[PDB]
């Protein structure tokens, strides 16, 4: 299908998997990072029915499946389920076997080493990829956005890494890893929805709450004022259709879910929020770095698609940041897909052809080689 | 009875065609309703989506 | 034949009733498809007319 | 013409036994679950006269026989009479000996386990069947009806089981079993026909009422309005010919009997009826498995052949159901016989040839094997 | 009959309701949380006969009544039946007039708000109670158990709350709330008793199974070894006498019912089981919290009364827990009554007097006041 040995690119986290080939401007296919298994005893014979379901298969038949994510809080733990995901991710939908194509995968410097080691090892030992590279998602978001400098606040599914980069250099001492992410925002929402009479416990119920969140919730620019109205009037309530015909009406709960990003104490976290971490990543850097990082706060990844988040962050950051200086957010429509796009850009750069770990180097050094070669 | 049967059976089979014609028309109207619902939905949502994106400016 | 007639009559009556149920359901679909179009394209198309103005400025 | 060891299929209720061989689309013959015995003193001699009559023999000579049905609410208690029925069924009409064929028998999922153990034991120790398989009746209607998914409402002679099945899997926690069946409907009708001046008490009289019900009764869609006119005019009455030439004309009793299925209080049971049990089975299933069970209300067994029932059941679930959801009923002509048909389908599946208990496995394990091999 | 102007305490749930006065160490009486209504047509006249019966009245005359409870998995929906229960409980059984006494009612902290709002509203608007306080069941359990710290497993009739508390503080991010409870265990037992040949359907039949469960069921220390013998030999069977003189003998089913708490799949629930959810509540807490929660697994509510439950829970946690830590279950005689006792303690604490909502404050603020003063 490919007319060149183009690298394959995939952003595969605790949430979703985005994949396509280097040189495109988008993933060709997007899957959840899910492997599903039946939680019921079969009654009818000759029904087909799989032992395990992968990605979209897992969500489509979820009514009787338990759905697990092989990646949690930024790290792969279930390597077996990841092999099934990688095959589906790169071959079943793109029709490209990694054996003849280099592969670029993503993480961050505070992401435990086993993640980068298993990503590299699986593609080399199970898929026989000729080469590998592990990228920082912040690097890729900045390439996609047309920047070398900025803070990439990736507010994803299992972890927020908040990684500062200046003029193409990582500033790792200033990375603020926060135990608050989209999966926790889902948990908050089901607890507040329980307060309103709608309890969600099972896998199907969990996936529904994540759908409610993704389509109904918003950040807005001022939560105290938003709550003063949302808590007082039905005019800010929105109906969501549960896939059984029931309707759930969500009010100030509609923004109190994402509000956790500005109030982590809601889920038991000792933090003031993502704008505080953006501020601190910049603060930890020398002042001649800081001025450019404040002027280039970058949104990437998940949750960046909640209405009001790019503008709320600029307001919250300028409120912490020194005056006179211009504080600005970079938040293009190429948001959440900027990490994948940067992977395409990086994988295909002529200068990046010297940055790939080759299979021969891998076989000689072992799985730990990624720590010597990626960043 | 043979004549009454021919009429009951003829009327039944005919009426059964009216059953399948009304039924088919119901399914077609439902496919149209669905398509209409889908377009309605798609439009209201495309506008609400775009409006949410464009509420600001 | 009396039974075949009663059965055919049951079928004829069934079909008359089934047709009646479907006369009702066809009209419900005729009215629901009508109402959905009448309210859906009329509202969402109106919402796109409103787009013509909503997105002005 | 049986030159192949095809499985035999025999569905045995409190009402009728449907039997034929696997691979057909209908039972070859119906044995109405009966062993009849004379209740009078003989005076003439050299009259032949059996100690007991079986199946159609019991009905043909019933004028002086008491008729005993071996199965109560779908449970075989009189196993000796079932052996008489099975010998007659298999050898005289199907023209087969179970010794040369695998045999499939059926029962509701919550039917006490003793029943499935005896069905397995009897065919192996009395009939020397080379193999056995006890099937779920709900499953068999789904095969016959072209479904893998739906609520199967088996409103037969014995017990109404009501079991939701999704993608070929049981959802057993959502089974809503009712002690409401065809044999209670007959008893109710005998009592209300007594109110009209036609008392029915004894076996011959009981058989008449059962026949009246099957041929004259219906449910319609609105009981109270149907009663308002049935109780006011002869235009809703229907005549039935009694065996001795007398005629009974029946008015609202024509529907008051069938109505018991929707109003079980008519026979003293604290229940809301079959449409609420069907609805609750959908409700008790997972949130992502309800949108499919609403669209798949599946009929099984008899009473599903009452005029107005296909639409009343779809209507009652629709009335109980939330809006937006699509509610649909499956009520094929393969009614009152869909379970037998499913038995033929299941017995014959290539994927089912490993589900059969062989005689050797049975002899080594005993009757309890049915719970290890069948369900 | 009480000698002080004290507060009243009433732990009214989906199962049973316990009541007495604040300052005692036990409720005066426990009643089923039931309002009963006739399900039969009367024939004799001058027979008295109520439109509705409450508590002991509802159970005493149950032979001709259909019985309902007002609380659905911890949530009050039938506030009119709650009114009947509270009136009888306070007026006839505690022999007090709520108008002259503060009243304390209870609910899980994650219970939908309507529950706490109706408890506060009805006692103030229909009973004119001078003051109210909706209490947290986990708090009450710890006060009865002699603790400030631990995981409270109230494993009740409605819902299992499972909340970690440390030094008197809630740790809400770690509440592994679960929709698995005693009411499901009863329905499960009815289905498995049906498998053994003893069908149960009606309210009387349900009350009998509940009584069977409460006297015969147990958890055991090892489910697999217990079933290996119980399912193979009569030596572990125990009989129960049904009120009509029939005898039911129960084997491994005797423990399969409580086993459901550890194995939720038995009722179609997707859950790790009460011991793993307990483990996770401990593990979700900080390192300097975990050691104290391991040593303090705290019981309240029903189901904590099954023989072997305290010990199986301690074994399940120690088997998952790290070494060095001493894992302990707190399962005092105050079992099932831990919440009522705690209610008495809380209502009477001098440090709690300011926490009571007065009638004047209620009338000025309206029903929403419960969230300003209680929780």
């Amino acid at each position: 299908d490919e007319d060149e040995t183009t690298a394959l690119v995939c952003d595969n986290g605790s949430g979703l998997v985005k994949a396509g080939f280097a040189g495109d401007d988008a993933p060709r296919a997007v899957f959840p990072s899910i492997v599903g298994r039946p939680r019921h005893q079969g009654v009818m014979v000759g029904m087909g029915q799989k032992d395990s379901y992968v990605g979209d298969e897992a969500q489509s038949k979820r009514g009787i499946l338990t759905l697990k994510y092989p990646i949690e809080h930024g790290i792969i733990t279930n390597w077996d389920d990841m092999e099934k995901i990688w095959h589906h991710t790169f071959y079943n939908e793109l029709r490209v076997a990694p054996e003849e194509h280099p592969t670029l995968l993503t993480e961050a410097p505070l992401n435990p080493k086993a993640n980068r080691e298993k990503m590299t090892q699986i593609m080399f030992e199970t898929f026989n990829v000729p080469a590998m590279y592990v990228a920082i998602q912040a690097v890729l978001s900045l390439y996609a956005s047309g920047r070398t400098t900025g803070i990439v606040l990736d507010s994803g599914d299992g972890v927020t890494h908040n990684v500062p980069i200046y003029e193409g250099y990582a500033l790792p001492h200033a990375i603020m890893r926060l135990d608050l992410a989209g999966r926790d925002l889902t948990d908050y929402l089901m607890k507040i929805l329980t307060e309103r009479g709608y309890s969600f416990v099972t896998t199907a119920e969990r996936e529904i709450v994540r759908d409610i969140k993704e389509k109904l919730c918003y950040v807005a620019l001022d939560f105290e004022n938003e709550m003063a109205t949302a808590a007082s009037s039905s005019s800010l309530e929105k109906s969501y259709e549960l896939p059984d015909g029931q309707v759930i009406t969500i009010g100030n709960e509609r923004f109190r879910c994402p509000e956790t990003l500005f109030q982590p104490s809601f889920i038991g976290m000792e933090s003031a929020g993502i704008h505080e971490t953006t501020y601190n990543s910049i603060m930890k850097c020398d002042i001649d770095i800081r001025k450019d990082l404040y002027a280039n706060n970058v949104m990437s990844g998940g949750t960046t698609m909640y209405p009001g988040i790019a503008d709320r962050m600029q307001k919250e950051i300028t409120a912490l940041a020194p005056s006179t200086m211009k504080i600005k957010i970079i938040a293009p429509p190429e948001r959440k897909y900027s990490v994948w796009i940067g992977g395409s850009i990086l994988a295909s750069l002529s200068t990046f052809q010297q940055m790939w770990i080759t299979k021969q180097e891998y076989d000689e050094a072992g799985p730990s080689i990624v720590h010597r070669k990626c960043f | 009875l043979s004549d009454k049967l021919k009429e009951a059976e003829t009327r039944a089979e005919f009426a059964e065609r009216s059953v399948t014609k009304l039924e088919k028309s119901i399914d077609d109207l439902e496919d149209e309703l669905y398509a209409q619902k889908l377009k309605y939905k798609a439009i209201s949502e495309e506008l609400d989506h775009a409006l949410n994106d464009m509420t600001s400016i």
